[PDB]
């Protein structure tokens, strides 16, 4: 019998920036990842109080 | 299409009374509240007063607490205002705002729409 042996090196997601609010960035996987304003929902474009 | 035109304000004599009233159209007007705001002609905006969606639940400002006495109708989408002393200082253009809630619910954060202004000139003249 034989065995494969590898150490995988470290992984770590490159630094990023906190989005302004209002901002609606193109995300992953086809997703519209919002900040939304105050009082809107999660939609930027529809009220919630 | 949205409008808040206001109506009722002239020229009054200082300790008198007046009657703000401001219409509204095609916006739901039961549904936000209604603030009333001052501006002054060279000394910037001043928040008068506010009446909650209802009708009840009535708070003002400091400088114009019990000064000034406000009041609503849904049936008929009516804001009413009533000044019942006006000193020198209350000559100001006076706005009736739809403010709904967005951080601060009852004082009103968002003012979206604003109506034109009606000019209180009070005067011992």
């Amino acid at each position: 019998d034989m065995v494969g042996h590898h150490i995988l090196g470290a992984c770590h997601s490159s630094w990023q920036d906190a989005p302004i609010q209002g901002t609606s960035q193109m995300g992953a996987h086809g997703q519209l990842q919002t900040f939304p304003r105050n009082g809107y929902d999660w939609d930027n474009q529809t009220p919630l109080e | 299409e949205v409008k808040l035109v206001e109506s009722g304000g002239g020229l009054v004599q200082p300790g008198g009374s007046l009657r703000l009233s401001c219409v509204g159209s095609g916006f739901t007007f039961s549904s936000y509240e209604i603030n009333w705001v001052r501006q002054a002609p060279g000394k910037g905006l001043e928040w008068l007063a506010v009446v909650s969606k209802i009708g009840d639940r009535t708070y003002y400002a400091d400088s114009v607490r019990g000064r000034l006495t406000i009041s609503r109708d849904n049936s008929q989408n009516t804001a009413y205002l009533q000044m019942n002393s006006l000193r020198t200082e209350d000559t100001a253009r006076y706005y009736c705002v739809r403010a709904w809630c967005a951080s601060t619910c009852l004082p009103g954060d968002i003012m979206d729409l604003w109506g034109p202004g009606v000019g209180v000139v009070v005067s011992s003249l």
